[PDB]
């Protein structure tokens, strides 16, 4: 009867010439650090504790390739830092002398320029779970304010 | 005096378009970062209140309202120069001087009209090569 | 005291005379299928798998319509493929010989015309879900790149 | 003394007409099927063994209903078999010619229509128990990957 | 080697003398209030449910001012209704005798003219939300139709 | 060998001059309410059952601050009910005269405001959990509908 | 009426690897609000808002790396690297400039020549990440921020 205009769907994808395919979920994820304090990260080299995220492959082929690698792309706090990722949340409020720092299995900072890939994983016939950790490290000394960053992946296979 | 004067700088001028990925013309009516000019006017009455800018040349065979590109052994083909406006909105080639829009002006002074242009793609793989075009403006004053 | 120009609020919405309104997650939705290898696409028919999405009615009275039914519009592939929708052509760096196709809650595809309305699901008064899945269709040998698409809805009412 | 923003919290719920309240766990579960070889599910309507889930009911009134009844719905594997429930996940890595099967109180899968409901139990003052089991269900031969699916229940009262 | 002409990028900001800086995604934000039903507006004064939208304010130093107010700017629909917000117009037809009314932290309506600040709140030193609430007014019986608006807010600080 | 695109990730935190630090997983979190009966709710006045949350501060330090204290900040339903949260989920579809109730550890509801903190709660070095519990509260003869509603808390040290 | 006169139009279409995607040829940034308190002498910094350059259909076997270049309208002589704001009628915000930085956290310079931290590229879609802060030149004023600046990707 009655026909009503309704709404609108977008639908996000990738087809890629590749032994296995990100996940739904792993394209695009948030991950929450949760709160750190300014006493944590009080001087150089400081570092809170780390927050566990993973990357899923599903579909994979040990025929094609049979260990996996990740690469990640972000803007750097600085020249002397190439591993810690700059807090890009506004343009007030932000914390000052601190970034996130991203961990692979190996529990090592991972460079952000998408061409040091980490420590290569064997894959399974199916779905492989990739871990990595993300931290903050203080450039510094801390000063309050929202710590929130973005970065790109990629994935290599051999 | 409600006619202006076209400067030397505007008497004759080139617009560099620069290099464009021949992959961003991956469908028809596909178009390239607009590049802007203007037209310097000075002197000017104070009679005049608005001007007419037209634009003539020889137009593309696919796109009528396209301005043509020379065919030489290495120019690129299936391609066109879209001539926009201050406001972006297309501009013809070759129409007629009621379809064009009035453009305001300041008396007593020397006033800069601003345009656009760029490539609007009419086949599909653009060839790549160079883009030599050459065009005459027209002015309708009021 | 300090009196500070704020910013802009836009609000979108419609008045729709009928049994149910969608609700405001559903008007405008993104659901992301994730990625897909060339492998399960390389040949005429062959399809992924099917990422899952639903479509929820508020304030559904079952006095006026005790059945609902949602037709999808969009740009087809091709002539020959209706119910596969055609891919993001915006921009360049996009996937050839491959669509998105939508399934009812029956599991068979739609034909994506606008007048061609999916199975009847029945209402109950309050918070109704109709279910919809969303998958790859390859109309001959996928080739690498984005596979984004975009759909418009309506929905009718019995 | 010191004063920081802590977070948000988000809370869920709803307001019903009727005899019983759906239970806050049982609103929203995740059943966890485990892993199936793919032996078990070698030809069409092959079935593996089932887990089982309770939907709990709180403040039951039988001075306004005696008897209770759930429907389920979502998107069934194909036209043959409108009682076995598809399999969604992300578009790769998914399970080929396999679903899930939800039982009712006696044992006999439900078609995903939201119209068939299951045998009524009886209902008690307080809080009731209505049993229900899933399985997987073979509409061919089986091969590897995920096989997540959902559905969305609703609860008649007579 | 190949340097093409890529395009432009423009930024849009605001400085201001203020004890809090609006944040990015709240100096323009846009509310999906979804869709709503003539039954639900079928006289005047009959409101339809609320969604919520948040302004935030980054960066708040309390020893400037402890408490913030917001000013709501917009079109009335008729001289009656000084609190409730024309819709705007639309080609393909737009929503009659209805229109958007925005509520505080009290579960007031605001008079939209710019000089009715909304009840104070505190705040603390950091990041900062303040809570409102749009919804649908019918000034009459209501029409189908698409029902946009929009609304220019100040921020206040004492 | 192969090389593709991933995907990106967004991380979300924040650093704060406090004595602890607000958990992962209650910076942002989601309370399962259940249902409730318009049975129950059946007067202005009555409160239905409470479900309980916590929220959790990590990396205490007793010698900074030795109690918190924890004040919530929503829309309020009327001007009389000052403690009692309005619903938010979209504009049509809603529970009416009724509205989500927050409770301290003293089993007293929490004006939302802002600025009315908590019972204080005395806090151990290391890892402390604060109870919280929310009910419904009718302000008159409610009626069926999605009753989801938000707040935002700020914590307090002493 | 007028024959006025000849424009001529010169250009090159060439074979680069990737092509800018439709969001990116051109993007408003929001960078938000600021307070004057933040930026309140030389050389004061706010907040960095991040943007991105979306390429498409990139080819390793044409170029394997790619960097942008940015042009724009310079506060002041010396601050080459800071973007001048544009002009409104209600005013705009003085001794403040847009300054974008790389994927190094180093501020670029607007030249149009002086490119950026050069990526490695992947065949199909690849993203280029970028920031933008506020540079104070002195004493800030209230107003409106507004810029913008063009951009030319090189594929070597």
């Amino acid at each position: 009867a009655t026909t009503v205009n309704g709404g609108t769907v977008h639908f996000k994808g990738e087809v890629v010439n590749a032994a296995c395919a990100v996940d739904a979920g792993s394209v695009d994820q948030t991950v929450q650090l949760g709160q750190v304090r300014t006493a944590s990260l009080a001087q150089e080299g400081a570092t809170s504790s780390a927050v566990g995220f993973n990357i899923q492959l599903n579909d994979c082929d040990t025929n094609v390739a049979s260990k996996a690698a990740v690469a990640f792309l972000g803007t750097a706090i600085d020249a002397g830092h190439t591993n810690v990722l700059a807090l890009q949340s506004s343009a007030a409020g932000s914390a000052t002398n601190v970034g996130v720092q991203i961990l692979d299995r190996t529990g090592a900072a991972l460079t952000l320029d998408g061409a040091t890939f980490s420590s290569e994983t064997t894959l399974n016939n199916g779905t492989n779970t990739i871990p990595f950790q993300a931290r903050y490290f203080a450039t510094g000394a801390a000063t309050p304010g929202a710590a929130n960053a973005d970065a790109t992946f990629k994935v290599q296979y051999q | 005096d409600n006619g202006c004067s076209v400067a030397a700088e505007s008497t004759n001028f080139t617009v560099d378009l620069m290099e464009n990925a021949a992959k961003q013309f991956n469908n028809i009516g596909a178009t390239t970062p607009v590049v802007p000019f203007r037209i310097l006017l000075s002197p000017c009455g104070n009679a005049v209140s608005a001007v007419k800018v037209g634009f003539t040349g020889v137009a593309d065979s696919h796109n009528a309202n396209l301005l043509a590109l020379e065919n030489t052994v290495s120019a690129a083909s299936g391609l066109g120069i879209q001539l926009l406006n201050e406001q972006q909105n297309q501009i013809p080639l070759n129409a007629p001087s009621s379809a064009l829009s009035w453009t305001t002006l300041t008396p007593g002074k020397p006033n800069t009209l601003n345009f656009y242009a760029r490539l609007m793609a009419t086949q599909v793989p653009v060839t790549a090569g160079h883009i030599n075009a050459t065009a005459t403006f027209t002015l309708e004053y009021q």
